[PDB]
């Protein structure tokens, strides 16, 4: 039981390594999204004016 | 928020410039239709008066 007790922390440690990984990755992409928004709308800036 | 400031300025800004332009026609309008209804009453009357 206490060798798989230790399976059980190390494999909680990789779960949280990876939720970690997981939540930077997509706030960064949240970043590129929030970019990628502001820039489109900067261009539909002009797209609306001479609309 | 400087986006939906010019597509608001552009939509009222059109409608009203839209508005008074054509209110510039009816105005033009009452300019030579008064001109033109005066000889003409004008010459109505100056008939009926003999």
């Amino acid at each position: 039981l206490a060798i798989e007790i230790t399976t059980n922390s190390q494999e909680a440690a990789a779960k949280h390594e990876a939720q970690r990984l997981e939540q930077e990755a997509r706030g960064r992409l949240e970043r590129q999204k929030i970019l990628d928004q502001s820039e489109a709308e900067k261009a539909r800036k002009e797209l609306l004016e001479l609309e | 928020a400087m986006s939906m400031a010019v597509e608001s300025t552009g939509n009222a800004k059109a409608e009203a410039e839209s508005r008074a332009e054509a209110a510039r026609i009816e105005g033009e309008g009452s300019v030579l239709q008064a001109k033109l209804k005066a000889q003409a009453l004008a010459i109505e009357t100056e008939a009926e008066l003999e």
